[PDB]
């Protein structure tokens, strides 16, 4: 690749619907809006 | 949101005509677990006739 951008934050796993594409919630609207113009993959993980 | 919840065997249906809604009010009363949508998105449900 020419660049590798990683955006990370803490978020509960019960709220996957608030980050799915097409969501109308306040979290996408005011906190985090994903680019979706470059090949991207959003993963949900638990870190020990 | 303010009545007895219907069963799946006898579910309720309401058809809305000639009225104005406000989807931002309805999304605060619920916590959404999953939405499965065809040919539309909830952000499109927020705006359109
Ligand atoms: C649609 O519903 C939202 C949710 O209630 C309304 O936002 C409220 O507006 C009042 C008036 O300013 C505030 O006191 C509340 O704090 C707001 N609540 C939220 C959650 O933001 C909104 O005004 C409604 N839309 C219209 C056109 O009335
Ligand atoms: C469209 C308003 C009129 C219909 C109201 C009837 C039921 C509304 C109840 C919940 C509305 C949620 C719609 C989008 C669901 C996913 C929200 C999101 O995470 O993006």
């Amino acid at each position: 690749y020419s660049s590798l951008t990683v955006d990370w934050f803490a978020f509960p796993y019960a709220w996957k619907s608030y980050l799915a594409i097409g969501s109308a919630d306040r979290i996408v609207r005011f906190n985090y809006n994903q680019d979706y113009s470059n090949p991207s993959c959003r993963i949900h993980s638990k870190v020990n | 949101f303010r009545e007895r919840a219907p069963t799946i065997m006898q579910y309720k249906r309401e058809v809305f005509t000639r009225c104005n809604y406000n989807l931002s009010l309805l999304l605060s009363l619920v916590q959404v677990d999953e939405f499965v949508c065809d040919k539309i998105t909830p952000e499109a449900l927020a705006t359109g006739c």
